[PDB]
């Protein structure tokens, strides 16, 4: 039948592949071994997944009620997309922009859309790494700074802000962030954040100074360190106070939450971050090896290890959460017992955890109208366990105090923050490789122009544009950017990739070329997933997100000391002009298709 | 042992006198600049 719709004689031909594979032409980077490539892909995936994104959503939507839809959507969608991304590379032998421009060169818009999305993600990232390394610097001391409040100028009592709230919230919101009451209001450059951000950008640029040839070495410990630390956290996080207390809470589902589809809305987005899809990324990783590699085995092992790591991090996070909740419940019960004992002057050792209600009843029966002066508070497990933190508080606020309660706090603090830094660094490597590569691929750079110069220029430009996050309103801007970055651009990019593969080029020619390249023709599962399962299932969730974009409210918690009920969340909606900002991400991808069509129609004649 | 009207007030700590975070940042940045210098020297040594 020859199902070629007039797109051949311009793509790198199959005979061209035979000619290039038998003489190993130079002037192209190549991995030293399949392990150095397996490991860097693994590190990129785990870095994009398990920092600030997966545990936060896991503990925000309830846990368990989010893990199940995430797992099913991952096993249904990520594996086909990952296999397709890994096999479209290693065949056209080019970067993402080059790969997507080789076939049907009319649009070429998805490549630049992925470029812009990766640039934005790296822009809002590497500020998380700056905060992580700043929290790491203040370690290496027995009296950890967030463990105690600072004394006021009176030298008698604590500061009002540090007294109405916890010391950890004060050390985060005030000592480190120096957050502002308002959103538009700004402040100084906050030189601590400038120094930390400069250090982060410098270490990133040094690590990938010459690109792949360095990063392959750099990941050798960077993509493996957050696997030997995390495991030991388990052996500490289980058998201290919350063994089968938070884990049991995670294991039991929540039927009520699954009824609300909002969780599903995020779950799909998570896999896009979990498998590092919709970016340039793995394509440049994929089209750097020989033409005799088994892509299916690579995809399956990557997916299996990703799922295992997700289960691991969920277990550890909920273990720590359960331990903290148990400690808070115990201290509240002790406070209640102390209040009763002081009220009625009973012997100290007479009332306990279990004989509290009967003694309380006896006390009110004995001497009524004097017990009524006592203010009793109620505390029960599943009220502290259901409490969810917003923003980036999961660690900076929860894990920090949980560590302080532990015996040898500085050691686990420093190792935890080192893990987090390594995960963030692997992530940043991954979305950094998807930058500059399109820039050097579109081929307008002057000839000599060594790659180090371009990497330095792009790093300094990104530093200059990310200067904004070091202000006093940086946290609000980062939250605003994250509220719209990701999701819709990634969904659009996935739809464009799926459409281009299924309609342009062709599934049949794909089967022929994968059979010739390594053999092992894909079985019916892959064909049915690419045919109607994955594209329709992603399109329906895209439409659902578009529908619910109209009804979710738009606000954010703020830190205003000058306001009643201060240790509570305040919502003040959004300014009238900030909406304009999100428009910059509205219609990026499909701008160039009509332009190219107009050029073709009016340029020939 | 509380006296219900007399509370302690003299508890001022002064443990860190030098802000250890600054020295940690300084040594980290020194190592970073040393590494970037040797890396660029090796890269330009491609004679
Ligand atoms: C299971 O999930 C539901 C989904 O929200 C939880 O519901 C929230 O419970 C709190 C306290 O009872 C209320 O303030 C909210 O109104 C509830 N959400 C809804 C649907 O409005 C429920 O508590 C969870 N139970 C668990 C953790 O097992
Ligand atoms: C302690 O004693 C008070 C009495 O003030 C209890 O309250 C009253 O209980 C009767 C039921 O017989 C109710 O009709 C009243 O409305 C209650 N309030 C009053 C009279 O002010 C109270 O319940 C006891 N405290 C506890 C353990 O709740
Ligand atoms: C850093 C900004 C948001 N905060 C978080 O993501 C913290 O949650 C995590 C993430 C990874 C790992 Br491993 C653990 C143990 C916890
Ligand atoms: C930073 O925090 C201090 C108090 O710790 C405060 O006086 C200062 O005003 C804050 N910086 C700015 C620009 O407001
Ligand atoms: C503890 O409570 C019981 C019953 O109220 C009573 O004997 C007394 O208040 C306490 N027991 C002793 C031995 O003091």
């Amino acid at each position: 039948v020859l199902p070629n719709p007039g797109l051949d004689a311009r793509i790198p031909s199959l005979a061209e592949l035979e000619t290039i594979e038998q003489e190993e032409a130079s002037s192209r980077p190549k991995w030293d071994n399949k392990a150095q490539y397996m490991l860097t892909c693994l590190g990129f995936c785990v870095g994009l997944g398990n920092v600030w994104r997966f545990p936060y959503l896991c503990q925000s939507h309830g846990g368990g009620a989010f893990m199940i839809p995430f797992l099913i959507l991952l096993v249904l969608e990520g594996i086909p997309l990952l296999y397709l991304e890994f096999a479209i590379g290693q065949r056209l032998r080019r970067g993402s922009l080059g790969v997507w421009s080789s076939i049907h060169p009319a649009l070429k818009g998805l490549g630049l859309a992925s470029m812009l999305t990766s640039f934005m993600v790296g822009l809002y990232y590497n500020t998380i790494i700056s905060w992580i390394m700043w929290y790491l610097f203040n370690s290496f001391q027995e009296p950890l700074p967030w463990s105690d409040c600072p004394l006021n100028e009176n030298q008698t009592g604590y500061v009002d802000e540090c007294a109405r709230s916890s010391p950890v919230d004060y050390f985060w919101y005030r000592e480190t962030l120096n957050i502002s009451t308002s959103i538009s209001d700004s402040g100084s450059i906050q030189w601590w954040m400038l120094l930390c951000l400069a250090c982060a950008w410098s270490v990133l640029y040094m690590c990938t100074i010459r690109g792949i040839e360095t990063t392959g070495k750099a990941v050798y410990i960077t993509s493996t360190l957050p696997y030997v630390v995390l495991t030991i956290f388990l052996i500490r996080g289980l058998t201290l106070k919350g063994a089968t207390n938070g884990i049991v809470f995670l294991f039991t589902p929540n039927v009520t939450e699954l009824a609300q589809p909002d969780t599903w809305l995020d779950a799909g987005a998570q896999v896009f971050f979990s498998f590092s899809l919709a970016f340039g990324g793995l394509i440049s990783f994929s089209s750097y090896n020989s033409v005799h590699n088994n892509c299916e085995k690579d995809s399956v092992i990557v997916s299996i290890i990703n799922g295992f790591t997700s289960v691991y991090v969920a277990i550890v996070v909920y273990s720590v959460i359960g331990f903290r909740a148990t400690q808070r419940y115990d201290d509240c019960f002790s406070t209640n017992i102390l209040t009763l004992i002081n009220g009625f002057d009973l012997p100290e050792g007479n009332v306990t955890q279990e004989n509290f209600v009967d003694m309380q009843q006896r006390c009110n029966a004995s001497d009524p109208a004097a017990y009524a002066q006592l203010v009793f508070q109620t505390c029960d497990i599943n009220a502290f366990l259901s409490e969810a933190v917003e923003g980036t508080g999961l660690a900076f606020i929860v894990f920090t105090e949980a560590i302080t309660k532990m015996p040898l706090s500085p050691l686990w603090s420093v190792l935890f923050f080192i893990m987090l830094f390594c995960l963030g660094l692997s992530s940043m490597f991954g979305n950094m490789e998807g930058v500059v590569v399109p820039l050097q691929d579109l081929r307008v750079i002057p000839p000599k122009w060594p790659k180090e110069v371009l990497t330095g220029l792009i790093c300094l430009g990104t530093f200059l544009i990310g200067f904004i996050f070091t202000l006093n309103s940086g946290q609000y801007w980062l939250s605003l950017l994250d509220s719209y970055a990701g999701s819709i651009p990634l969904l659009i990019i996935a739809f464009c990739e799926m459409f281009s593969v299924v309609y342009v080029y062709g599934v049949d020619r794909f089967n022929k070329d994968i059979e010739f390249m390594i053999g092992h023709k894909p079985n019916i599962f892959w064909q049915v997933t690419w045919r109607v399962v994955s594209p329709l299932l992603m399109l329906i969730i895209f439409l659902f997100f578009f529908v619910v974009e109209v009804s979710q409210e738009l606000t954010y918690s703020i830190w205003d000391p000058g306001y009643e009920e201060f240790p509570k969340s305040q919502k003040i909606s959004y300014p009238n002009w900030v909406y304009v900002v999100v428009v910059i991400v509205a219609g990026v991808p499909s701008l160039t298709i009509p332009g190219y069509a107009i050029y073709k129609l009016i340029r020939n004649h | 042992l509380e006296f219900l009207g007399i509370q302690p007030t003299l508890g001022p700590p002064n443990q860190p006198p030098v802000s250890i975070w600054l020295i940690v940042f300084g040594v980290v940045m020194g190592v970073i600049v040393v590494g970037i210098v040797i890396l660029i020297f090796t890269g330009i040594r491609d004679r």
